[PDB]
């Protein structure tokens, strides 16, 4: 009795770090096909959010595992939902083109490039002559009138999206398997790394909208009282800055044309929706952001960057530098079509330490080369009517540029373009733990013989 | 009113040992293949320690009683300043070498003794 | 001579409780993937209630004895006109609300009492 | 010092029955699909006889005691020239018809007797 | 030997036209027909 | 010396050695290589 004997306990709370695989689980309720979410174990009405007490855990983004398999479960699912579609090798034919009208507006002068070419019909030994047109970022001449070829017929094989599926994003929850748990930081101002003094255990994360965007995060999740600046090792010019906003700013991108569509058969058995003629009169495709709100939002961000670069410095914004198109511009998809804006009239107007509308010209590509790869390209079928979509901006991606000495104010300019930063602005407060429910301890006890 | 799953993990060891049934119920409950590599992984981590309790004599209990004496070179401390001034997440770090000796001593000196005692006691 | 699997499901509750071993043995015993989604589905429905008997104190029995009193607001009936004039498929409909209260009361008031009684009885 | 896994399979039956814990621990511990058809096959051969011990009354033991009498038309031999002059790989050949009668007689005449004795003994 | 066990004193309401064994009989033929024809010879140059 | 039913002329003999014997196979040429684009997006390394 005075000496002690051991005692085996089961189900005692300890957790130590690990990593697993995860499965998706998202439904609410006609919705024929998205990039695949058919049943995928439909969710539960009430999520359980249990609050812990007297518990602190060191947290760290930039070293998570939930990022590196979020990004593997998009590009491995994108190719899957495009494998059985129509492929098109016989599009890469040398084709003749001309410019348009006088069109003396001078915004759309030399932009639309009507072309004509040969294309194989159903029967093998007859030919079909077709007329179509393509935006200026899809044809490249071969060095009076000259010939043209599609922009990707030396790098990757073209394939067409199936005309039934839709790329509109739906929410996705991640859930950990039975015998694991996912923690969750629950303060308001969280600068990415550090101790989070009030954690909470759930099993399935909140609704993640997996949009694709550059330089401006769209339809994201908000923040609280003041905006937050997050990075890894600032004072390093090669790492981004993931700004998250407080109040949202609306946006009204649209397109005014009408754009009839036609369809022939390539053959024997695959159709091909090309882009017919434009009825009406042509303008650009543009976007509006209200000037009174956007002035206030940059005023709120630049008060926050003073804490990380000294109080006496006179912050200046600028344009993007250069490179390929998906880095120097703002790009997204609206209903099934891929825009490419400019955003030069936003990141102007330097600062000093002491009703309107801004228009944005946006040109359009049809052949995308997404996720920075080579060896897999994609055609996109056009859409009848006009295109209208409203969204709201929650989040910027700024890139500091260099210098040597602290001589009057480092400048900022957008860009980044890498896809993993899009999924770090909502997986910044989750890590995966493993329950180890055994344990031994001594007490004054003895088994009856 | 009970707190919930992992609810008392900041509490002391004396109070968190009362609500042990909560952490025991919720331990078992072409892209379905990642769902299927999770339902097999969940059931095989559970069968492992359910095997490991079955060989210690603790077949279906939660607070089971054993018979090996505490060597007191594993933890010098008293009775009182363990159950009141430590948490479970901190006790499992201090004893943490000292545990492939216990898991060997807990079954070899007991179920290979008790079952060779009753087979030599129930002869009569 | 025993009847067989599900054999006495039309019989009364007094006679079908004798042959309970028959419904316990036969509970576990590119197109092989539908075979593989069946062998995983069969073993995980069996581990669920095998967990659920292990927490009620009924670790490996079939007719196990418990200690909660019958509230008699769950079924007014009086013991005999239950075991002789009803079948199992009809008793499980009448009690059928009344069952997330029993499964909570059956383990919380017993194994979180008995194991905190013996740890306070075997101190001596 | 214990030998190891399957270590005493040439030894006599009297000596190999002492180290039975070794053969019990190590029983559970596009080309990953052959790995996955092995981890499911390993857990379902283990749940089968773990079911089969649970119905014989031997819920979690290794040397469990039963109550059926030995008919002595199954094996004529004595006590002494079984445990000292035979191995386990040879005893399991001689009794080998004689085993669908034992597995039927071992559970029907015992757990369908004992549980209908205690339900008629604990009435008082 | 298949086991066919006969019940007693038991009636159950039955219904065809609402079964589930029909709707996956028919899925396990057309999804098996295309599988046993995928690696075969294809012929585009016949349509001349 | 290992086989199945020797005195049968259609079955092999699987000799295994005791000490190893080295071997030094090589090729002395230089063999430049080139690459064109059989196309559209598939390269082809032929032998220069
Ligand atoms: C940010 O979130 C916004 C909402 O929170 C998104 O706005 C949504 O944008 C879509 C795109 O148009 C709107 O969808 C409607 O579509 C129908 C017809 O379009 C298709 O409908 C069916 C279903 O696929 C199909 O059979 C048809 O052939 C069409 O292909 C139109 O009639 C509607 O007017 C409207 O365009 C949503 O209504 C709209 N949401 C809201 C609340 O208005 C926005 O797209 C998000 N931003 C990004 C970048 O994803
Ligand atoms: C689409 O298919 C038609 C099929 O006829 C192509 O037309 C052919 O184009 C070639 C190339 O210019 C012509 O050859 C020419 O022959 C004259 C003869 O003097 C020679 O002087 C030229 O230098 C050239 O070799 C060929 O005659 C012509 N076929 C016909 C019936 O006129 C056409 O080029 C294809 N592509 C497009 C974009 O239309
Ligand atoms: C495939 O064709 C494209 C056509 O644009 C090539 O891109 C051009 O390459 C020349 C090489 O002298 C550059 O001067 C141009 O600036 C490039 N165009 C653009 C828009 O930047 C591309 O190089 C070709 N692929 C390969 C592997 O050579
Ligand atoms: C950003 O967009 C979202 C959805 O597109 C807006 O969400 C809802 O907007 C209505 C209109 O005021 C509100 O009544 C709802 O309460 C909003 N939803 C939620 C969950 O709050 C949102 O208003 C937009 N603006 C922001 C966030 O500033
Ligand atoms: C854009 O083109 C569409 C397609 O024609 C027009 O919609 C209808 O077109 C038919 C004939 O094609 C006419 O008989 C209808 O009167 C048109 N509808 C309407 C409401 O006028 C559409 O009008 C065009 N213009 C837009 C959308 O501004
Ligand atoms: C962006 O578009 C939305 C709707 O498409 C505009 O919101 C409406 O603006 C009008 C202005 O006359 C108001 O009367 C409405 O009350 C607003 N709301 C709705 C629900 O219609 C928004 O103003 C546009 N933004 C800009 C900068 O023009
Ligand atoms: C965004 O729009 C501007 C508006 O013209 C484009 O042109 C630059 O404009 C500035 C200021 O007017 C000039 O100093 C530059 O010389 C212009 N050209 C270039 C190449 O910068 C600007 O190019 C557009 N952005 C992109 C990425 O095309
Ligand atoms: C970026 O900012 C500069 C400086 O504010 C703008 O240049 C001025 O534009 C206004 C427009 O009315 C003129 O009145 C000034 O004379 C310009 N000043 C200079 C020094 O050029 C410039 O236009 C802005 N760019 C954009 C695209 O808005
Ligand atoms: C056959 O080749 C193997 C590997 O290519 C040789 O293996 C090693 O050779 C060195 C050189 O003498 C020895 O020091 C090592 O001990 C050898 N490895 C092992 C595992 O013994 C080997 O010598 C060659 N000759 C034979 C087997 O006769
Ligand atoms: C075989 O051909 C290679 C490929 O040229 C020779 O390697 C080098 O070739 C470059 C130009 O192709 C010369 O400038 C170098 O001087 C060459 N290297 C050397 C070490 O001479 C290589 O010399 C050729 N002969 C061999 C391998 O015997
Ligand atoms: C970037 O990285 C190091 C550590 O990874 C960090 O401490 C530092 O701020 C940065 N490096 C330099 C040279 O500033
Ligand atoms: C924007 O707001 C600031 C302060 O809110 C004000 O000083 C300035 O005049 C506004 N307009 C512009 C164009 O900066
Ligand atoms: C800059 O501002 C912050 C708060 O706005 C203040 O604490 C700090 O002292 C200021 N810098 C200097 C050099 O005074
Ligand atoms: C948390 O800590 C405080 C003091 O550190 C203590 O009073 C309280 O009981 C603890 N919480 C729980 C649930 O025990
Ligand atoms: C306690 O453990 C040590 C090994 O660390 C051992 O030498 C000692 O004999 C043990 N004491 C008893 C009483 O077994
Ligand atoms: C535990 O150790 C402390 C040492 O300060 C002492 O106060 C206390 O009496 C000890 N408890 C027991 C039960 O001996
Ligand atoms: C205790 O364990 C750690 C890691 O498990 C090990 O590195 C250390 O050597 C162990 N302590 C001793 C005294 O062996
Ligand atoms: C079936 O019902 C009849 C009367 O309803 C009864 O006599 C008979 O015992 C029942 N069958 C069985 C197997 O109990
Ligand atoms: C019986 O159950 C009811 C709830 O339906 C409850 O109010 C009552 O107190 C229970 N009786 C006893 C003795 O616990
Ligand atoms: C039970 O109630 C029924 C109602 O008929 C009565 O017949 C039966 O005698 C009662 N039995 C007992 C033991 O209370
Ligand atoms: C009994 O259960 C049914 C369905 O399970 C439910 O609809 C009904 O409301 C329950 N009865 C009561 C009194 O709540
Ligand atoms: C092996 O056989 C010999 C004699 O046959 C016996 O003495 C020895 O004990 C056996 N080995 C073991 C491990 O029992
Ligand atoms: C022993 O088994 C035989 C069957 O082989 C049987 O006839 C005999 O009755 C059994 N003996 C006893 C005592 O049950
Ligand atoms: C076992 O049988 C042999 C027969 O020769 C005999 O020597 C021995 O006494 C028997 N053992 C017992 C315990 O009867
Ligand atoms: C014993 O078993 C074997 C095979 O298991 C069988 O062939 C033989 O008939 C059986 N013996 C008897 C007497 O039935
Ligand atoms: C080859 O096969 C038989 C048995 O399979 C073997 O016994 C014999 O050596 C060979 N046959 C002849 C005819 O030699």
């Amino acid at each position: 009795a005075e000496n002690l004997w051991v005692t085996v306990y089961y189900g005692v709370p300890v957790w130590k770090d690990a990593e697993t695989t995860l499965f998706c689980a998202s439904d609410a309720k006609e919705k024929h096909n998205v990039w695949a979410t058919h049943a995928c174990v439909p969710t539960d009405p009430n999520p359980q959010e249990i609050h812990l007490e007297n518990v602190t855990e060191e947290f760290n983004m930039w070293k998570n595992n939930m990022v590196e398999q979020m990004h593997e479960d998009i590009i491995s699912l994108w190719d899957q939902s495009l494998k059985p579609c129509v492929k098109l090798t016989p599009l890469c034919v040398t084709l003749q083109c001309t410019n348009y009208a006088p069109n003396l507006l001078s915004n759309m002068r030399g932009e639309l490039k009507q072309c004509s070419f040969n294309m194989t019909t159903e029967l093998r030994d007859k030919k079909q002559k077709v007329y179509s047109l393509f935006y200026r970022l899809d044809v490249v001449q071969i060095n009076s009138n000259k010939e043209y070829r599609l922009i990707n017929c030396n790098t990757s094989a073209i394939t067409q999206a199936c005309p039934k599926v839709s790329f509109e994003p739906i929410p996705i929850h991640y859930c950990a398997p039975a015998g694991f748990a996912i923690l969750k930081c629950k303060d308001k101002k969280f600068n990415g790394t550090g101790p989070c003094p009030s954690v909470s255990t759930v099993q399935c994360t909140h609704g993640i909208k997996p949009v694709v965007s550059t330089q401006l995060l769209l339809n994201g999740s908000l923040a609280e009282e003041e905006v937050i600046i997050r990075s890894e090792n600032i004072t390093n010019n090669a790492k981004n800055i993931l700004v998250q906003l407080n109040t949202p700013v609306q946006i009204n991108c649209t397109r005014p044309n009408n754009n009839t569509v036609k369809s022939i058969r390539i053959g024997p058995g695959q159709a091909f929706y090309y882009f017919g003629d434009i009825i009406g009169d042509i303008r650009m495709a543009h976007c509006n952001v209200s000037k009174a709100t956007w002035n206030e939002t940059l005023g709120k961000v630049v008060k926050q960057l003073r804490k990380h670069f000294g109080n006496n410095t006179i912050i200046r914004f600028a344009q993007s530098s250069g490179g390929d198109l998906e880095v120097t511009t703002h790009s997204f998809n609206c209903g099934g079509e891929f825009f490419y804006c400019n955003t030069s009239g936003l990141f102007n107007s330097t600062w000093i330490s002491n009703n309107d509308s801004i228009v944005l010209p946006c040109r359009i590509k049809q052949i995308i080369n997404m996720w920075q790869r080579i060896g897999q390209a994609m055609y996109a079928p056009p859409i009848q009517g006009v295109i209208r979509c409203v969204s709201n901006i929650t989040g910027l991606i700024l890139t500091r540029d260099g210098g040597s000495t602290n001589s009057t104010t480092e400048t900022f300019r957008p860009g980044g373009g890498d896809m993993r930063d899009n999924w770090r602005s909502e997986l910044y407060k989750y890590k995966v733990v493993k329950i180890e429910p055994l344990g031994v301890a001594p007490t004054r006890c003895k088994r009856r013989v | 009113v009970s707190l919930g799953f992992l609810g008392a993990a900041g509490s002391t060891m004396g109070a968190a040992s009362m609500t042990l049934t909560v952490q025991a119920r919720n331990l078992l409950s072409h892209w379905g293949i990642k769902q299927l590599q999770a339902r097999v992984l969940a059931v095989e981590h559970y069968l492992r320690d359910q095997q490991l309790l079955g060989i210690w004599g603790c077949s279906g209990k939660l607070i089971c009683c054993t018979n090996v004496p505490w060597n007191s070179s594993w933890s010098n401390r008293n009775l009182s300043e363990i159950w009141d001034n430590m948490t479970w997440l901190q006790w499992d770090k201090e004893i943490s070498n000292y545990t492939q000796i216990i898991y060997g001593l807990l079954e070899e000196s007991q179920n290979q003794q008790e079952k060779n005692e009753q087979d030599l006691l129930a002869l009569d």
